[PDB]
């Protein structure tokens, strides 16, 4: 019963601003840190974003450092992505992902739990 | 080592311990938020308490 | 950047015996996780920590290896076993494989 | 020289209807919450019904709502308690008690002033 | 003989105004909230309005809001149900609904007490 | 919108069990009720706080569950128990199911 | 329901301290009565509010408490004392206490 | 059909009272925050005070706080400012705002509605 | 008079749902952690859950993770446990426990105060 | 005309209850988290307890806990404290203090405004 | 205190597009509202929680960003367009920005 | 998982004194508790943090140890004290031990 | 406990310069309060946050420093600023420092 | 958008404390190290403090040694300093420095991001 | 301490190449940094790591060396860099140099 479901996808032209949305239901969600993966049409997946447990750390990806703002709020168990300046190699499937590490890894782990995933369209 | 490097590591586990304190902090703000939803909730119970005062 | 290399396809009859492979460019150790994902389908996590299989996921699919160079194997391959196989390390970045595809043959 | 007067009681059969009332003298009867009061034989008390000064709330005990029904004529101060399909359980002393709460309580009061008292029994 | 009788149904055109009633027996009207229910021919259950036990705070469904107003006279015990501009959306069978919560729920409760119910028909 | 949905319909004999059931789009703690409706008449409540029975309710009704996941059971399935069952939600707002119609089978 | 509770007897001398005491099982603040009741007559209100007397109550009788536990004194205990004394709430509903007699020693 | 009316303004000299009003009409007036917002002349917007559904808590600016009260009547539907130890800085167009917020956005939301807005004239 | 007080315990069968509560008095509830402890019966005492103060984090044994779930509603200084998925394993008297840690603890502390207990029996 | 007004003061034996109430003027009562603090005579200032602004935690000093409880009724603008099981030890003037903390401050502040104090004697 | 900036002035012959600007000194988790100002006239809503319209607002109008940048984007300006508009936060209290102004080039 | 071992049974008259172990698999950084529970009772707490005291437990309990090896010492053994007695840790998870049946000699 | 400790008694004419200190016996991060009482009266807040003056508090009074050490420093003594002056941190509990009296030479 | 901004400054007598503040943004603070790094007017630059990302390691330079103490909130993404034993030798410009190492060098970097610099000045 | 020392002073015309030198007294292995400071301004960061330009630097900012000798070299400069040049080494501690004052001919 653990689920993730993404929101907020569709069309939007280069150069402008655009925010996805993740609900979380089935687990605790406010003691898990969850990821951002991308997987371009024809392409492979690529890692996005991170963020902790507590929204205190957020780590990016080279391809998308400075644009891309990655962010929670735990009590509506949602995660949030603002992707702006977009470009038209942001096209792709986003895909919300859970750390399925144990609490007492020290090491982080995989992508146990992934959402139905959600399109973006960069064109004109 | 003072020269080692300050950066998080990336890889550290972002997950919460369970063994960490569950109870309150005492010296947390105690007053209200201003921003808080200040409309009414529409299932608040609309049933009249008996305990009011019946008095005119 | 730890880069990940799969080979580009396999074709298996069912019922054989399938041998994935992913080398990686630096040492993982034991961060690996295996995925399978079917077209139009999010992926699906199989083995973590390059050997421990996911909740709910056959005892057919098996992983080993550590370090550069690791391997799944699916035993007994079925139907519902025909897809795109991912791999991806998780000890230095989130890099993932290129996949490997197994096909009816 | 505060009174209320009950009357009506006495010994009906099990089902049959019983009207109580309540004569008040003394006070401003039209401004008070009345309340009516059951003492069981042996047993402690029991609150039964409330009724606004004006007679548009009605409060009734779980074990009376439906049953009873408590009503009031404001223009020669009476109080009426209604009784219908009367059990065994309903044998014992029932008091009239004016609300004791400030006009500016908000919150109701103890019972101020209490009525006599009237025996209802309930036997074949 | 907790009763409640819908009124002032019929037909009416696109765009005129329509007045329901419900008269309610049986139980002290003044000290529930009460809503009004609809049900369009084959369709489910849909909720209307709500109104508390004062007449003070209104609440109304989206597809509602604005065209619709409730409104109670806790005098004689009757709900009202002031809808305008009605559309050829609002045909259905309209039911007078009473608040089955505790008075200490804290939180609403479910329709105890359902109406005979009443036709309204918007078509030309 | 807390969005409710019950199943479609089921058929069964006089005498036996119905095992309804119904899922919340998001968490209603212990806040729902079931309507049983026949045609021509209106909604008469069975369960309220999925788990107590109304007034004059036989002991063959029985809910239970809360958060997202609850059931209706019906044991001993009567002529009376051919009727249209509605779930409904009172947490967020007054949102009912589409209703699961039982059948003579 | 907020359940009331009171010991069940207590035996005292004239001239004594008498404390009787009262427990409810949720919060009630500052909303509880004392009534003092003879065998054959109508109950008679002390205090209310918790600590305030009636009209005509004499200063030997005092009450203290508020919440959950609460507590009648009663000094200098006199002939005409020797009565069964009531503990009631009137916070979430108008429940009574089973009673303190209080019995000459 | 959704409005606010603004009244209660003038010349006042410093050091002086004043009370604004707000009637309100078109929508349930108990179930909602209410706003004070204000605009000097040739100047911008400046938020005022706030004031919950039924009156509990009140917030004000730092510019108005002890000087300024809001208060309700939602009987009525009618907003009150009492504005007292007068200022030339005072001197503005004074709105009356609805909270815009979903009655489960758990933060508040924007101004919704406005009044057409009083003006409030401070000198000597 | 710190107190833990423990209900809705029972026989259900095998693959049935039950809900248990755990009422709290003589302390401030809102502000501690609370646990479930299960012992089954001739055998040693197993931890089950953990809520955080406000109910943010949540945390289950590996052996009711996924089927259990703890919840509380500090309005009415409760707690909650709803197992659902039932087993014969799950058979033991089931305690409501208090985080006995110190404010400033960092680590969180041992089972202060337990609650009676109620006894949970699933078999055909 | 920020106030805080203190009462129920005065001499109680040593083992007996006293109730102390604080009457709030000039400011949102419901908005700000009350303290009480305590002055022995020729002794500094102790700290007794903390209620939240709408009384959902508390916290009490160690020399205090258990025996008294601090509440708060933001109707009428009241802060109450319950003091039970007294000693000669807590023979003091008891304060009411406001919690002069910004809303915004995440730590609590200073205690901004006291009361005039009310005195309160253990002794035989 | 949040302290919200917008462009000053900003020139725009009718049909063009018009972006205009606004930045948050902190973040504002989609917080923020546009209104439209005329001349003797009080403001009007138009867009709030950074890019959801409002009833009568026609489709022309449109919002987007989050935390502490936003955008307020005007497609095919038309003659009822020409008017201030202002940036307002509504997270930590309720600040304004001070406008900017739409004027016919 | 951290498991936690315990001496099974013991035998000591009264008056005498009770020498209770425990050891951990892994270290528990004096983040240990012990429990007394009598049969048909709740357990109760004895000793929290290896060496305090609960609120009204007597002086005679006195535990001591860190890390991997603890002991709980009963000096005067009295008629109250014949129960058994659980080791807990709450380190890493919450685990407890198989208990130690103290028994009348 | 974080200890809270001030100097004695402080003897100064009227229009010098009283220099108060406090010292922590931990760190409190600039969560430190002034208060003045006179004999009779309620306390009252000078400072606030280490630094900050209240409402109606004048120039005169200034405070500094941060963790362990703070200083009052009252510039230009009057006749009114003669009263004992305390100290508290707001950091882990609420302590309070025992006091300076300030006296006339 | 990466800024650090430092405030705080101002002019202090010799032996009396000064509070200094670096305000981060457009970045994750708490991701990484902090450097304060002086300037005397006139003068070369002059490291004066390094943090952890996390606050758990602290070096000072062996001129501000124990007088200077160092300190970081990653909740509000600031960094502070505090100047004690001040001394006229420590008028000079601060810089808020951020160590711009790759999270995976293992041996420190550069100070890649400066603030605008606050000006202290220490004489009587 | 490691001590680095820097050229005091060198005039270059507009469009002609700098060259600057560092010297350490001990070993950095390619942890040597330069710095861009105008007067009034903080410093700017150029080379990182001795050889690596940063993010917002022309291509004509270039550096060289490792262990003890270092060179900074500016290809056909230009009016924006004319300013202090200071050099830092991070292997051991953090140190600075004097600085290297570019100046118009």
């Amino acid at each position: 019963q653990v689920q993730l479901v993404e929101s907020g996808g569709g069309v939007v032209q280069p150069g402008r601003s655009l925010r996805l949305s993740c609900a979380a239901s089935g687990f605790s969600f406010s003691t898990y840190g969850m990821h951002w993966v991308r997987q371009a049409p024809g392409k492979g997946l690529e890692w996005v974003a991170l963020i902790w447990h507590d929204g205190s750390k957020k780590f990016y990806s080279e391809s998308v450092r400075g644009r891309f703002t990655i962010s929670r709020d735990n009590s509506m168990d949602t995660l949030y992505l603002q992707m702006s300046s977009l470009r038209a190699e942001d096209t792709a499937v986003y895909y919300c992902a859970r750390d399925g590490a144990d609490y007492f890894d020290s090491t982080g782990g995989a992508f146990d739990i992934w959402g139905q995933g959600t399109m973006v369209i960069v064109s004109s | 080592n003072p020269n080692a490097n300050p950066n998080a590591n990336p890889n550290a586990n972002p997950n919460a311990n369970p063994n960490a304190n569950p109870n309150a902090n005492p010296n947390a703000n105690p007053n209200a938020n201003p921003n808080a939803n200040p409309n009414a909730n529409p299932n608040a119970n609309p049933n009249a308490n008996p305990n009011a005062n019946p008095n005119a | 950047i730890v880069m990940t290399q799969s080979p580009a396809t396999l074709s298996v009859s069912p019922g054989e015996r399938a041998t994935l492979s992913c080398r990686a460019s630096q040492s993982v150790s034991s961060n690996l996780a295996w995925y399978q994902q079917k077209p139009g389908q999010a992926p699906r996590l199989l083995i973590y920590g390059a050997s421990t299989r996911a909740t709910g996921i056959p005892a057919r699919f098996s992983g080993s290896g550590s370090g550069t160079e690791f391997t799944l194997t699916i035993s007994s391959l079925q139907s519902e076993d025909f897809a795109t196989y991912y791999c991806q390390q998780y000890k230095t970045w989130w890099t993932f494989g290129q996949g490997t595809k197994v096909e009816i043959k």
